C-alpha cells in the first residue's frame, strides 16, 4: 500500500485524492444526474466510506481542504 | 479461474496467459535466469560480511567502482550524433511500464542511519572519496523487498509490482484500486482525470497524488506543487518523464473523445478499454518499431527479435531479476542538464539549462515554468549523451542524485551494482555464458573482449577477477554494436527479454484476434511526432525516426505533412 524508492514515499495507497473529494458535489448536488450519482455511491461504499461525512472526515484526516463542506 | 471470452487485458495482467494466469500478473516474483549468488547461499549479498570474499577475491566497494571507471570530467561530454535525448527519455518510460521493485520505507532507519541491519545495506565509503570526506558516512540503500519475507528455508527473491507486459501500464495503473483512482467518474466518457486546479495553456495536466512528505515540495518548499499522479508511481522523478506520461494521457482522452463521437452508444467502459487498447499498441509499435532496433543495432535486432510468427503460450513472459538491472543501461545516456526550448527551437529564458539536480522531484516547473511543450521540444531537438569507456555516467547522477530531497546525494551507478548484490545477481562472466559468449578469465583475454586494455586494467584492480564485475558494470563497459547503444551482454539480455513480452503476450497487437486486419493497417500509421501534434501547441516535429533526429532545422518537418490516426475502422455496425 506504501511504496517507497530509495527512502522517498511515491504514494500511500491509504490517503484520498484531491481530485476524488470533488465527487462529493454530486453526491450532495440534489439535481445531479442520478446514473453517475449512483455509481459514486457504490464507488464509496466499496472503500468503506459509506456517508458523505465519512469521506469528508477522511479527506480532512489525510491533509485535503474540506472547507467548502461545513 | 480465467474468462474463456474477454476483449481486453485485466489491469493486473493476471488471465493473459490462460493456462499459466500469473504470468506477468503484477505482485509477484521475478524469474531467475540463472540462480541467485548470495554471499550464504540464499539472502545475504555479497559484500555484507567484511573479509567474507566472493570466489576468492575481496568485494570491491560499489563506490570504488563508480569513482574510479565510472566517474569522468563533464568537460568532455560526448553528444552523440546520432540520437535524441527522446531516445533515453523512452527508455525511462518503457521501464516504468515494465518493472518496479519494491522496498521499505523510512529499528534503525537506513536513511539517517549508518548501521548495516536488515533491510539497510548501506554502500561504505572508499578512502579518499572526491567528496564524502567523511569515510565513516555512507551512501543509504534499501534492500528489496522478499518475495517470500519472513523466510530461510528459501532462496531470496524479489518482487515485481509491475505488469510485465507493454501495456501502457505506466498510463493506466497495475492494481485496481490505483486504476480508478486515474479515472474520470464524474461522467460516461471514458476519460482519464486531469488536474482540477493547473492547466497548461488549456491542455490537461495529471492529477495531484497525496503524499504526507511529499518530495516534489522540498523541491520548491514556496511553490507549493506536489507530486503527479500517473500508472506508474516515479512520474515526478524528472519533468522530461512527466511531459511524457502528460502526453500519454493526452492522447487517451483525445482518442475517447473521438470514439464517442463515432459510436454515440457506447457506454464509459467500452470507451476507456478501447482508447487504452489503442495507447497500449502505440507503446508497443513505437518500442519495437523504433526503439529498440536503435538499442540493439541491426545484427542484434534479427538474431534476438526475428519476426513475430504469433502468440505462443508456451513462453514465460515475467521480467527476468538480471533485466531490471541490464536495462539500467540508459544511465549512461543521460545529459546533466534539462533543455527547453521555445516555439523557435532557440533557448528558453530565464534558465534553459537547469542541472538535473535541480530538477528531480521538480513538479513545479511543469506548472509554473511553461509546460511541457518547451521540455518535448528540447528532448526532440538536443542530443543524447554518447557511451564510451572512459565517459561513462556523469556527475549529476554519480555525485547529486536526488540531492534537494535527501540528506546526500546519492551516486545511481554505485547503487545499480549495489542493487544486482542485493538482488543475488551472478557477475559478468556467468552471464556472458548465458548468452553463449566467450568468458575472459584473464586481462589480456579482458582487454580484448572490451577492444581497450586500459579498461581492462581498472576492472581487474577493483574486482580482482572478470567473474566479479557486477552485471551492469560490465554490461555498459562493452563496445557499443554497430548502429546500437549496448553491447553484446546487453543486446542479449534486452533482446531476449522484449522477444518474450511479444511472443508470450496474447494481446499483442500484432495476433489474429485483438485488432481487425483494418485496424492494424490504420495503426501502422502512429508515430511519437504524430502523438506530439495532436495533444500539444507544437506544430514542428522530428521526422521518424524520432529517436535519430536530433537537430533543428536539419531533421524536422511541419505537423501537416504527417497523416493521423484514422479512427474509421472502430466504428461500430
Ligand atoms: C531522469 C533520469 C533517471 C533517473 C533519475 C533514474 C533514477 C533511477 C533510480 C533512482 C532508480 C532506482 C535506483 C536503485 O536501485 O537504488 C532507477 C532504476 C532503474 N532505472 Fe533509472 N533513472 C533514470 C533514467 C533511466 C533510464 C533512461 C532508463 C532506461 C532504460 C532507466 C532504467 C531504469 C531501470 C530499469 C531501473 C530499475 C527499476 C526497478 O525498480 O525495477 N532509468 N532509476
Ligand atoms: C475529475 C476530472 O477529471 N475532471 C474532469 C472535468 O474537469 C471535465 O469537465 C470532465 C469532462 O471533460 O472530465 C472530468
Ligand atoms: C530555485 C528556483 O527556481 N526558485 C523558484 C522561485 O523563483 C519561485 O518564486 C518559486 C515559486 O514560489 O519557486 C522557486
Ligand atoms: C506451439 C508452439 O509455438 N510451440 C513452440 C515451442 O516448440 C517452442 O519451444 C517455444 C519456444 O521455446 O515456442 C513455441
Ligand atoms: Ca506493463
Ligand atoms: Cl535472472
Amino acid at each position: 500500500q506504501v511504496t517507497s524508492q530509495n527512502g522517498i514515499i511515491l504514494h500511500d495507497d491509504s490517503r484520498m485524492l484531491d481530485h476524488e473529494l470533488q465527487y462529493v458535489d454530486v453526491l450532495i448536488n440534489p439535481n445531479a444526474n442520478p446514473q453517475t450519482k449512483e455509481r459514486l455511491k457504490a464507488y464509496f461504499e466499496s472503500q468503506g466510506l459509506n456517508t458523505v461525512s465519512e469521506i469528508v472526515q477522511k479527506a480532512k484526516q489525510d491533509g485535503l481542504d474540506t472547507s467548502k463542506y461545513d | 479461474t480465467c474468462p474463456e471470452q474477454d476483449k481486453y487485458r485485466t489491469i493486473t495482467g493476471m488471465c493473459n496467459n490462460r493456462r499459466s494466469p500469473t504470468l506477468g500478473a503484477s505482485n509477484r516474483a521475478f524469474v531467475r535466469w540463472l540462480p541467485a549468488e548470495y554471499e550464504d547461499g540464499f539472502s545475504l549479498p555479497y559484500g555484507w560480511t567484511p573479509g567474507v570474499k566472493r570466489n576468492g577475491f575481496p568485494v570491491a566497494l560499489a563506490r570504488a567502482v563508480s569513482n574510479e571507471i565510472v566517474r569522468f570530467p563533464t568537460d568532455q561530454l560526448t553528444p552523440d550524433q546520432e540520437r535524441s535525448l527522446m531516445f533515453m527519455q523512452w527508455g525511462q518510460l518503457l521501464d516504468h511500464d515494465l518493472d518496479f521493485t519494491p522496498e521499505p520505507a523510512a529499528g534503525v532507519n537506513c536513511e539517517t542511519s549508518c548501521v548495516q541491519q536488515p533491510p539497510c545495506f548501506p554502500l561504505k565509503i572508499p578512502p579518499n572519496d572526491p567528496r564524502i570526506k567523511n569515510q565513516a558516512d555512507c551512501i543509504p540503500f534499501f534492500r528489496s523487498c522478499p518475495a517470500c519475507p519472513g523466510s530461510n528455508i528459501t532462496i531470496r527473491n524479489q518482487i515485481n509490482a509491475l505488469t510485465s507486459f507493454v501495456d501502457a501500464s505506466m498510463v493506466y495503473g497495475s492494481e485496481e484500486p490505483l486504476a480508478r483512482n486515474l479515472r474520470n467518474m464524474s461522467n460516461q466518457l471514458g476519460l482519464l482525470a486531469v488536474n482540477q486546479r493547473f492547466q497548461d495553456n488549456g491542455r490537461a495536466l495529471l492529477p495531484f497524488d497525496n503524499l504526507h512528505d511529499d518530495p516534489c515540495l522540498l523541491t520548491n518548499r514556496s511553490a507549493r506543487i506536489p507530486c503527479f499522479l500517473a500508472g506508474d508511481t516515479r512520474s515526478s522523478e524528472m519533468p522530461e518523464l512527466t511531459s511524457m506520461h502528460t502526453l500519454l494521457l493526452r492522447e487517451h482522452n483525445r482518442l475517447a473523445t473521438e470514439l464517442k463521437s463515432l459510436n454515440p452508444r457506447w457506454d464509459g467502459e467500452r470507451l476507456y478499454q478501447e482508447a487504452r487498447k489503442i495507447v497500449g499498441a502505440m507503446v508497443q509499435i513505437i518500442t519495437y518499431r523504433d526503439y529498440l532496433p536503435l538499442v540493439l543495432g541491426p545484427t542484434a535486432m534479427r538474431k534476438y527479435l526475428p519476426t513475430y510468427r504469433s502468440y505462443n503460450d508456451s513462453v514465460d513472459p515475467r521480467i527476468a531479476n538480471v533485466f531490471t538491472n541490464a536495462f539500467r543501461y540508459g544511465h549512461t545516456l543521460i545529459q546533466p542538464f534539462m533543455f527547453r526550448l521555445d516555439n523557435r527551437y532557440q533557448p528558453m529564458e530565464p534558465n534553459p539549462r537547469v542541472p538535473l539536480s535541480r530538477v528531480f522531484f521538480a513538479s513545479w516547473r511543469v506548472v509554473l515554468e511553461g509546460g511541457i511543450d518547451p521540455i518535448l521540444r528540447g528532448l526532440m531537438a538536443t542530443p543524447a549523451k554518447l557511451n564510451r569507456q572512459n565517459q561513462i555516467a556523469v556527475d549529476e547522477i554519480r555525485e547529486r542524485l536526488f540531492e534537494q530531497v535527501m540528506r546526500i546525494g546519492l551516486d545511481l551507478p554505485a547503487l545499480n551494482m549495489q542493487r544486482s548484490r542485493d538482488h543475488g545477481l551472478p557477475g559478468y562472466n556467468a552471464w556472458r555464458r548465458f548468452c553463449g559468449l566467450p568468458q575472459p578469465e584473464t586481462v589480456g583475454q579482458l582487454g580484448t573482449v572490451l577492444r581497450n586494455l586500459k579498461l581492462a586494467r581498472k576492472l581487474m584492480e577493483q574486482y580482482g577477477t572478470p567473474n566479479n564485475i557486477d552485471i551492469w558494470m560490465g554490461g555498459v563497459s562493452e563496445p557499443l554494436k554497430r548502429k546500437g547503444r549496448v553491447g553484446p551482454l546487453l543486446a542479449c539480455i534486452i533482446g531476449t527479454q522484449f522477444r518474450k513480452l511479444r511472443d508470450g503476450d496474447r494481446f499483442w497487437w500484432e495476433n489474429e484476434g485483438v485488432f481487425s486486419m483494418q485496424q492494424r493497417q490504420a495503426l501502422a500509421q502512429i508515430s511519437l511526432p504524430r502523438i506530439i501534434c495532436d495533444n500539444t501547441g507544437i506544430t514542428t516535429v522530428s521526422k521518424n525516426n524520432i529517436f535519430m533526429s536530433n537537430s533543428y532545422p536539419r531533421d524536422f518537418v511541419n505537423c501537416s505533412t504527417l497523416p493521423a490516426l484514422n479512427l474509421a475502422s472502430w466504428r461500430e455496425a
